[PDB]
């Protein structure tokens, strides 16, 4: 008597913020990509192959150079590997043997790594004995984490099991902000390029925006029929691409909230793992249950290019910041870059 | 559930801060974009094998 | 930090046999490259040897090819060196350098403090003269010139630059001509074509006083400059 | 081209070995996946073996075992089940003498959580084992609380071989996963055995398809 | 007479057939390999060996009919028979290890996890290579008649050699099959973790190869044992010279045929002998279907609809 009615007055609300959406886009992108060339027929070749470790690869992560990433995996290694010599550098152990988050510092001082034990661990690569040893632990927390990122050198934005994303402060040990508007268990975030405000999304088939200075929430996102399994932010930082279960890649603008198109196409089954632009756009690379993996236009969204590098589920996808190359990899203990 | 109750309604209100503008100035900026960045972003734009340093 | 003391020379008679250690402490010999690095006691700075993190590659001077060798022992974390037939041209102030070589990384990082071991082609490049006159608050300028430029086909200048304090070990000052090094100022810079070199230092104080080289990573002979001696 | 990628590629060599080295040492234990529920006798099993996840590591004979207990994790299965995807055994854990205790039997709810594990595509064929607890609590307090649809007799020995075998009926369409039923006193010597003679046939047969013979 | 052209027809035709067959399987092999195993190693080995057993002989026999009568000076006729009687050596003693490795890995699953080097096979079948050429070679060496003599029928002291050389190379593979087979018997009869058909498929598969082996060889083995147990009466033999060693030579040259036709087809008896049923040939029509593109339907519907 009066819980559904205020569940009526934010159904209402909801259609006006739906009205703006049909309204704000008078004509949706997919409609006016008539006049843009397409990008064409890219065949993407492998001037190198990431070869050399054992187990499942889950995750990996580009540096501001563009030329070192970061490879992280079920085995319990962080390498460092090179763009060009394919000579990696670093292999750090793991006290948990399972995890599935990582992220290097755009200095490339620190990097972050993180299991499914609630645990976030911090190393510094750049030391005076030359070795990579624990700068601190996160902790703090209880479930498992899904993704970390470098807001800055010391402040991090985690997102867990918990329902709850945190900002933390290295120096200190302790949350400077909490996050509970979700009720679902978070699984991936991407960070604003301005690095002031982030987007969340959850396995409650929706995703929140958030303030660093008020630590409250900002906007919300909805549409999607199950959990969203991946999210990126597009580098001109007022739109963002998600991809769930429901094998249907979407493009919300942060300024706009409204859904553009929903990228799909029904020979389509296979469920998105993984999400991502170029510098300047144009495509939008992403990673489906089938192994051959796909790139899409981040306009047109028709078939631009199909990468039939690996034989197994595609764990991760990257882009360099330059926009000169991208790197993949998948179950299968291998990573390969395409020019 | 009261408590929560509460809690759903001041989030509810502190989100209907909301922004509204157009979608195709959007349009505007990756279009600066292929003008600028994808001048020098390969994948749009190929860049001939000599500046490339994968070769 | 670290210590990378000697266990300490004598007179070695000519022509004889000895054997020297560099006692290493709080880093990781096994995974740490190095390097003996020689310093005429009168004037001069020139190489010994050379031991790579997996005892793969061990590389030597022209004379120290035969007559002296190099090996570690990790589980106590220490370095022997053999020398055999010691003569006047290798008798020298034997400075311990460390170094790790890999992607973005800073070799000779370290250097130790030496022996006061006294008995009894290739690339050469040179400086402009080894005694510039100098006055504090004012910038100058010294220039290492080589015969073939260091411009590899990467692109990378191989050069280093080290400070040799009165009577302690040198340490670095610019790596790569363009990159500085960790515990330094900004006033030391690096310039100059692939051909000449140069190292422009400002602000003169009573902190900056000694003797300065010039390096070569280029090949195989890590040959060091003639060097100058920054006088007062 | 000079001796700084020599270098590099000496180091790289020396990662490439030490990387081996791991994999082939690490490459010798067993995974165990426990899957206890509740007051399933958690802590009468690590005692006779003997925030997050717990790692426990045991020896027997010249085997070693690596189990990963999963407990109080509250979050949706489907995210974290395929990590244990490389599991050789799955361990399950339930009482029988919590038939009179309703939060909806816990022992109806217990068999979708079996059923619904053994039906999953990624554990289309794993080895899976079913242990049992509170036997004499069971045996003791014994039927129409729980199951009135036997209506059979009250002794212990027919009423305990229903209750097992309708645990291992629902097996679904997965028969090719056999179901180690075992009668856990929870006062045994060693149930371990239970679980190592049921691996090392198993390891047997996991050589025959590589073998060739079978 | 006819009957030398009815045999280099059928011996000319099973070496041509054995060609497309070795050479498919070889690729099969190259295919497996990729996700193969350490008998997919030992059978790489064997299918070389194989396609080394393609068959020269079957032209020296078409154009001059055997006869001694070479033309090479007696020089490559003798490195065609080393050839051919090193791949059969090397063919049984790989039959033999993969039974030794078959038993190690069934008996000693658990000190079995110490072959996984991936390099001993190959380090093991290398050692046997060099002991059959060192064994081989001094036969070589007495056999200095480079001149036309007979191989079979020969004097005392030469056909000792070959009497040496064949026991040690019949005795001993079919002793440490049968010791393998046996002890593999003896432990899963004790075995009872596996239901009770499949222990009877395995078993009867493992007496199945040996028992075509056996009777694959067999021939061979009995005329060889006749011919050295009458060398080894070396006072008198029982019967005259003439008389034996095979002097009804129609039925020496169609024993040797049918033997060559068990010795080739190695990897189609290998395939047989372990499942006379199997999908992976299915999977394998599949993948020549896809590469090759012969099915001519879509052309065919077009020139039925596109008239109209
Ligand atoms: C040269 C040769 C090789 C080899 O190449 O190993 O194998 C042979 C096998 C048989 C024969 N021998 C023949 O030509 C048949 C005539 C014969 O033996 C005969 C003659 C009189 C009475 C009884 C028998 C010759 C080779």
């Amino acid at each position: 008597s009066e819980l559904d009615q205020l569940r009526q007055e934010a159904e209402q609300l909801k259609n006006q913020i739906r009205d703006a959406r049909k309204a704000c886009a008078d004509a949706t992108l997919s409609q006016i990509t008539n006049n843009i060339d397409p990008v064409g027929r890219i065949q993407m070749r492998t001037r190198r192959t990431l070869r050399g470790h054992l187990a499942k690869i889950y995750a990996m992560h580009w540096g501001t150079d563009s030329r070192l990433l970061v490879s992280a995996s079920q085995d319990g290694k962080l390498i460092i590997w090179d763009s060009y010599t394919t000579n990696k550098v670093h292999a750090i152990p793991l006290r948990s043997s399972w995890v599935m988050t990582c992220a290097y510092a755009p200095s490339g001082n620190y990097v972050a790594c993180g299991g499914l034990d609630n645990i976030c661990s911090i190393y510094n690569l750049k030391t005076r004995e030359g070795n990579v040893r624990v700068s601190r632990e996160l902790a703090g927390h209880t479930g498992y984490l899904s993704c970390c990122r470098f807001l800055d050198d010391n402040q991090i934005v985690t997102s867990s099991g918990d329902t709850t994303c945190a900002l933390w402060d290295i120096e200190t040990g302790q949350q400077t902000t909490t996050f509970t508007g979700h009720t679902g268990d978070v699984m991936s975030l991407s960070l604003a390029p301005d690095t002031r405000l982030f987007v969340s999304g959850a396995c409650d088939a929706s995703a929140k925006l958030w303030d660093v200075r008020e630590g409250m929430c900002r906007q919300t996102f909805t549409g999607h029929e199950s959990d969203i399994n991946a999210i990126c932010f597009f580098p001109n930082g007022n739109a963002f691409a998600t991809g769930s279960d429901d094998a249907t890649c979407r493009l919300f603008d942060l300024r706009a909230d409204q859904e553009l198109m929903t990228y799909s196409h029904d020979n389509i089954i296979c469920g998105i793992t993984s999400v991502s632009f170029s510098k300047s756009g144009r495509l939008l690379l992403a990673g489906y249950d089938d192994f051959n993996c796909n790139v899409w236009d981040a306009l047109k969204a028709d078939r631009a290019g199909v990468l039939a590098g690996h034989d197994n589920r595609v764990s991760c996808l990257g882009v360099t910041d330059d926009g000169m190359a991208v790197a993949t990899g998948s179950w299968d203990s291998f990573l390969k870059i395409w020019n | 559930s009261i408590a929560q109750a509460r809690k759903l309604v001041e989030q509810l209100k502190m989100e209907a801060n909301i922004d509204r503008i157009k979608v195709s100035k959007a349009a505007a900026d990756l279009m600066a974009y292929c003008e600028a960045h994808a001048k020098e972003d390969p994948l749009l734009t190929p860049v001939p094998a000599s500046e490339n340093p994968f070769r | 930090d670290v210590q990378l003391v000697e266990s300490g020379g004598g007179l070695v008679q000519p022509g004889g046999s000895r054997k020297l250690s560099c006692s290493a402490s709080g880093f990781a010999f096994s995974s740490f490259g190095m390097h003996w690095v020689r310093q005429a006691p009168e004037k001069g700075l020139e190489w010994v040897a050379y031991i790579s993190s997996g005892s793969g590659t061990i590389y030597y001077a022209d004379t120290v090819k035969g007559r002296f060798t190099i090996s570690r022992d990790d589980p106590k974390n220490t370095l022997f060196l053999q020398m055999t037939s010691l003569r006047s041209e290798d008798t020298a102030m034997y400075y311990c350098v460390r170094s790790i070589y890999y992607y973005g990384s800073s070799p000779f990082d370290f250097w130790g403090q030496g022996t006061t071991l006294t008995v009894s082609s290739d690339i050469v490049m040179t400086q402009a003269t080894s005694s510039v006159p100098v006055t504090p608050g004012e910038s100058v300028s010294i220039s290492c010139r080589s015969s073939k430029s260091l411009l590899h086909s990467n692109g990378n200048t191989y050069l280093y630059w080290f400070l040799q304090r009165p009577g302690q070990s040198p340490q670095l000052l610019i790596y790569r001509m363009s990159n500085l090094a960790s515990g330094v100022p900004d006033r030391f810079s690096g310039s100059g074509s692939g051909t000449a070199f140069t190292l422009t230092i400002s602000r003169l104080e009573a902190e900056d006083v000694g003797v300065y080289y010039c390096m070569q990573h280029l090949e195989y002979p890590l040959t060091f400059g003639a060097g100058t001696k920054l006088e007062l | 081209l000079s001796a700084e990628d020599k270098a590099a590629v000496e180091r790289s060599k020396m990662i490439d070995r030490n990387l081996r080295e791991d994999g082939e040492k690490a490459a010798r234990e067993v995974k165990l996946l426990l899957l206890g529920a509740g007051e399933s006798g958690k802590s009468t099993i690590v005692k006779q073996m003997k925030t997050g996840i717990v790692e426990t590591h045991f020896t027997f004979k010249d085997l070693h075992f690596k189990m990963f207990d999963v407990g109080a994790q509250r979050s949706e299965r489907k995210k974290w089940i395929h990590c244990f995807e490389g599991v050789t055994a799955i361990i399950f854990c339930v009482a029988l003498s919590d038939y009179d205790l309703v939060l909806m039997n816990r022992m109806h709810e217990s068999m979708k959580l079996f059923d619904s594990i053994c039906n999953n595509k990624w554990f289309t064929d794993t080895s899976i084992i079913l242990f049992l607890n509170k036997k004499d609590l069971f045996e003791e307090k014994i039927l129409t609380i729980c199951y009135p649809e036997y209506a059979g007799s009250n002794t212990y020995e027919e009423a305990a071989a229903y209750i097992q075998c309708q645990f291992e009926d629902l097996n679904k369409r997965k028969d090719t996963k056999e179901i180690y039923t075992h009668f856990t006193c929870s006062t045994d010597t060693k149930n371990v055995q239970f679980v190592f003679d049921a691996v090392t046939d198993v390891i047997i047969k996991n050589n025959l398809k590589d073998c060739g013979l079978f | 007479e006819e009957s030398r052209i009815v045999l280099v027809v059928v011996y000319s035709a099973v070496c041509t057939l054995g060609v497309p067959a070795n050479c498919l399987t070889a690729w099969l092999a190259l295919l497996q390999v990729l996700q193969g195993n350490v008998l997919a190693v030992y059978l790489l080995c064997l299918a070389l060996c194989e396609l080394l057993y393609t068959g020269t002989l079957p032209l020296w026999v078409i154009y001059i009919r055997n006869q001694h009568r070479w033309t090479l000076g007696l020089l490559a006729c003798k490195v065609t028979a080393y050839i051919f009687f090193c791949n059969i050596y090397v063919s049984i003693l790989f039959l033999c290890c993969i039974s030794c490795d078959r038993f190690v890995a069934v008996v000693y699953a658990l000190e079995s996890r110490g072959r996984r080097r991936r390099r001993t096979a190959i380090l093991i079948s290398a050692c046997i290579f060099i002991l059959v050429g060192i064994v081989h070679y001094p036969v070589f060496q007495t056999e200095d008649k480079e001149t036309c003599f007979d191989m079979l029928q020969m004097d005392s002291r030469i056909a000792g050699y070959y009497y040496a050389r064949f026991t040690v190379g019949f005795a001993i593979p079919l002793s440490i099959i049968a010791f393998t087979n046996h002890r593999i018997f003896r432990s899963i009869k004790q075995s009872m973790g596996l239901s009770a058909a499949q222990k009877a498929k395995v078993k009867h598969s493992a007496i199945a190869v040996v028992v075509i082996f056996l009777v694959c060889f067999a021939p061979y083995h009995l005329v060889l044992l006749v011919k050295a147990a009458a060398f080894s009466y070396y006072r008198g033999d029982r019967n005259a010279m003439c008389g034996l060693e095979e002097r009804l030579y129609t039925a020496s040259v169609v024993f040797l045929c049918l033997s060559t036709v068990n010795g080739v087809a190695d990897p189609i008896i290998y395939v047989l002998a372990t499942d006379h049923s199997r999908q992976e040939v299915s999977r394998i029509h599949k993948g020549w279907k896809e590469w090759s593109m012969k099915t001519d339907v879509t052309r065919l519907t077009h020139s039925r609809d596109t008239e109209e």
